[PDB]
């Protein structure tokens, strides 16, 4: 992308802050400009458009523009992990929109409590079939793949229990082999659990 | 000194043959400089001065887009208009459009400018400010709540202060051997009579540029109106412009009242007497 | 109260198969249609701009066209679909003309084609019960479920309690896993979770399902395989709440 | 509506002299509709390669073509404009003499 | 050509 270029990412804000996403549009003749969100798998959505100097406010983004030197940008007041998306910029060259590659954003939310512990959860399904849960660590901590092969373990992730006010990092390995072990040696916090 | 671009946007219906007639044409002072004409074999915007051929193929090729957009909401337009004005399908219509921008010899905007007819007559037009709207009449009146609604006059005037002059701009230090550079007019003068004592005489510019050109009759002795009568400037087919002003005299011999021609290209206003 | 709906969202189709896409537009007038292609890690690529009247722009793509049958129908389609064709096809829609209004996508087709139907599984789907340590530490319950060796790798996991269909409390992988990171054409697993009060899974009332829509084959598409073809599917898994 | 019945100019480009090459030019402009019949004659037989201006206007709506083709002239030759509009109630013959 | 502000009557 020579005609609209914004970097990849991924770029980390954490919760509550500024984010800040910039775009460089080469056609000298665009007069108008747009801003687009992309969450994973779904079809980007109209965050919103500008088409002079300056900046533009709607609630919590503000979209800038200056045309001397074809910079574009957004900005995400008091960002929440649900913000957490691609961010893709927009020119219209006459009549059609040209878009960039977007920037993709990460909200690292805000663990008030935690309480990192590895967990053993069992098959419903009557069978010697297991799954490890490496849950309520806080957001400092990132979660490796296993480069031992048939064994999985999932990236981190983040769920609201919206009415409990209470947020948690979840990350899950498995395998299906005959000798696997919850003490999977993998940057590890602490451990609350020794099974039994 | 001063200079301008404009935009000028034609379409004319034709009850049966589909498709109407849309010709769309581009001008910065008196220079034409991109056309469109939606009978034409290319279906492009097409370059008519040597300089905005240097513009890129993206250049061209979104400027063809937006003539045809245009041309396509002018279609719309026509449809619409007839409904609003109770006209029936066969008998042909006309929608014009024009806009652009004037700026003063500091190149700064002046003045921007937002017009539409229909059958020959105002429509609709953007006022001197670029936020208010004179409508004509009560179809008018509906177009008008429409495009407040939705902001237009803000959308053209970001369109008209800032890129319509950032391009001006642009074209005029780019085709600078053209568009700046100052023809002076060539100089004639031409007696006629009958062969019993009856005459008048008019001087003549020829190959000029650009096109305003006052030329006056000193009226050896005056008050400040002064009878002359003159044709309209009207263009060489090149580059150039050509005109004429005729004063009536003594039916025989007087060289009592003499042209003043001030035109741009000219330091001294040129003054011509009578002889073979 | 202007909208655009397009038609089929998730498609897995053959080299050399005909693809047909289609959008409806509602709520305005006249106006300019456009498709767009997205591939992975890449911005929307133009392929059609259309105005109300016919075609104003195309970036000429190989192996597509498009029409308009109504006002505010519009229609991409391929005569024979080449791999390259994969991808994430996106309609919009703005306002008659040269302006601000509209720019609004629909919800998008996702096509995969494949040259091989062979590899095409669909996930098996494994619900894992809450830890009965974790119960005691925190008074939280969480399960698991697991979608596993399902290929190509789009499916759309859900929960449900009671058969109805929750969301506070879930998180779901946001891309799925190669279960074999070397084969290109590695099946995938993607795991979720649902978290809730240790007293709410205590209550046998109670009921839980995981539940995973997979796309995968048409029921008239090539197949030499002795397994049932692996068309498009629901596969769930499912527990109950439980006390000691 | 309106309807503006058309100016007409007939002239040369450069100064016509006898035996030098040269453009024929018809002026039209002022005129409602666009839709306009012009034609340029040689001793009053119609000229077959003939071209126009792309069709602009004025601050009145009003249409201008400027109608061409390039020609020798002859001492005896009979060039002129012919022109017809809808504000015609019949066709408007305009001669070409050099000096006007 | 203009880019915004043209619409239909």
């Amino acid at each position: 992308q020579k005609e609209v270029e914004q970097n990849s990412g991924p770029l980390s804000v954490p919760e509550g802050a500024i984010a800040s996403l910039n775009c460089t549009y080469s056609f000298l003749g665009s007069q108008s400009f747009f801003w687009y969100r992309q969450y994973s798998g779904k079809s980007p959505e109209l965050i919103m458009f500008t088409y002079r100097e300056g900046d533009k406010e709607d609630g919590r983004f503000t979209a800038q523009l200056n045309k001397a030197s074809q910079h574009v940008s957004l900005l995400i007041r008091d960002s929440q992990p649900s913000d957490s998306a691609t961010y893709l910029c927009a020119v219209n060259d006459g009549g059609r929109l040209t878009f960039g590659d977007g920037t993709t954003l990460t909200v690292k939310p805000n663990i008030q409590n935690p309480d990192p512990a590895v967990y053993q959860l069992r098959d419903s399904k009557s069978s010697d079939k297991s799954v490890c849960l490496f849950t309520d660590f806080d957001s400092q901590t990132n979660v490796s793949q296993s480069k031992d092969s048939d064994v999985y373990i999932t990236d981190k992730c983040v769920l609201d229990m919206r009415s409990m006010d209470f947020k948690s990092n979840s990350a899950v390995a498995w395998s299906n082999k005959s000798d696997f072990a919850c003490a999977n040696a993998f940057n590890n916090s602490i451990i609350p659990e020794d099974t039994f | 000194g001063s200079h301008s671009m404009r935009y000028f946007f034609t379409s004319v219906s034709r009850p049966g043959r589909g498709e109407p007639r849309f010709i769309a044409v581009g001008y910065v002072d008196d220079t034409q400089f991109v056309r469109f004409d939606s009978d034409a074999a290319s279906q492009r915007m097409e370059p008519r001065a040597p300089w905005i051929e240097q513009e890129g193929p993206e250049y061209w090729d979104g400027e063809t887009r937006k003539v045809k957009a245009h041309s396509q909401t002018h279609r719309v337009d026509l449809g619409t208009l007839r409904g609003y004005y109770n006209q029936s399908e066969a008998g042909s219509h006309t929608v014009q459009r024009m806009y652009g921008c004037d700026v003063g010899s500091d190149w700064r905007f002046l003045r921007g400018y937002h017009q539409y007819a229909y059958d020959g007559k105002d429509y609709i037009a953007l006022k001197e400010d670029l936020r208010s709207w004179t409508a004509a009449d009560m179809a008018a009146q509906t177009t008008k709540h429409k495009w407040e609604a939705a902001h237009v006059a803000e959308q053209l005037r970001a369109y008209l202060e800032g890129t319509c002059v950032e391009w001006l701009r642009r074209y005029l230090e780019n085709g600078k051997e053209t568009l700046q550079r100052t023809d002076a007019p060539k100089t004639h003068m031409t007696h006629h009579a009958v062969s019993d004592h009856e005459a008048t005489l008019r001087c003549w510019a020829l190959s000029f540029y650009p096109a305003e050109i006052t030329l006056t009759w000193q009226r050896d002795g005056e008050d400040q109106t002064q009878d002359t009568e003159l044709v309209e400037t009207r263009p060489a087919g090149d580059g150039t412009f050509q005109k004429w002003a005729a004063v009536v005299v003594p039916s025989g011999q007087e060289q009592r009242y003499t042209c003043h021609v001030q035109h741009e290209g000219l330091p001294k206003p040129l003054t011509l007497r009578w002889e073979p | 109260s202007q909208t655009i709906h397009q038609w089929p969202a998730t498609l897995v189709q053959p080299v050399g198969s005909p693809l047909s896409l289609e959008c409806t537009v509602e709520g305005t007038s006249n106006p300019n249609l456009y498709w767009y292609r997205q591939a992975a890690g890449r911005g929307p690529q133009l392929l059609f701009y259309w105005g109300p009247f016919g075609q104003i722009s195309s970036e000429v793509p190989q192996n597509l066209s498009a029409s308009r049958p109504q006002d505010r129908q519009f229609i991409l389609s391929s005569k024979k679909l080449l791999l390259s064709d994969s991808g994430f096809y996106l309609c919009a829609w703005s306002e008659t003309g040269l302006g601000m209004g509209g720019w609004q996508f629909g919800e998008g087709s996702r096509l995969t084609v494949l040259e091989d139907l062979k590899n095409v599984f669909p996930p098996e789907v494994a619900v894992f019960e809450p830890s009965e340590a974790e119960i005691s530490h925190t008074q939280k319950a969480t399960l698991v479920c697991l979608a596993t060796g399902f290929y190509p790798d789009h499916v759309e996991l859900s929960w449900w309690v009671n058969g109805k269909e929750v969301h506070s409390g879930v998180c779901t992988d946001p891309q799925p896993l190669k279960e074999q990171p070397a084969l290109n054409d590695s099946r995938y697993a993607l795991s979720s979770r649902l978290r809730v009060s240790a007293t709410f899974w205590q209550d046998p009332r109670n009921h839980f399902r995981c539940q995973v829509q997979f796309y995968g084959l048409s029921e008239n598409d090539e197949w030499t395989q002795d397994r049932a073809k692996p068309v498009t599917q629901i596969v769930s898994a499912e527990a109950w709440g439980r006390a000691d | 509506m309106i309807q503006r019945t058309p100016k007409i100019q007939v002239y040369s480009r450069h100064p016509a002299e006898n035996g030098k090459s040269n453009f024929l030019n018809c002026y039209v402009s002022g005129f409602h509709p666009s839709d306009i019949e012009v034609d340029l004659l040689k001793n009053g037989e119609r000229i077959e390669k003939v071209e126009h201006s792309d069709l602009s206007f004025s601050k009145d709506w009003s249409f201008y073509l400027l109608y061409y083709t390039e020609f020798t002239p002859t001492e005896k030759d009979e060039y002129a404009c012919r022109v017809n509009h809808v504000t015609l109630s019949q066709p408007k013959i305009v001669k070409w003499d050099r000096d006007m | 050509a203009a880019g915004i502000g043209i619409l239909t009557v």
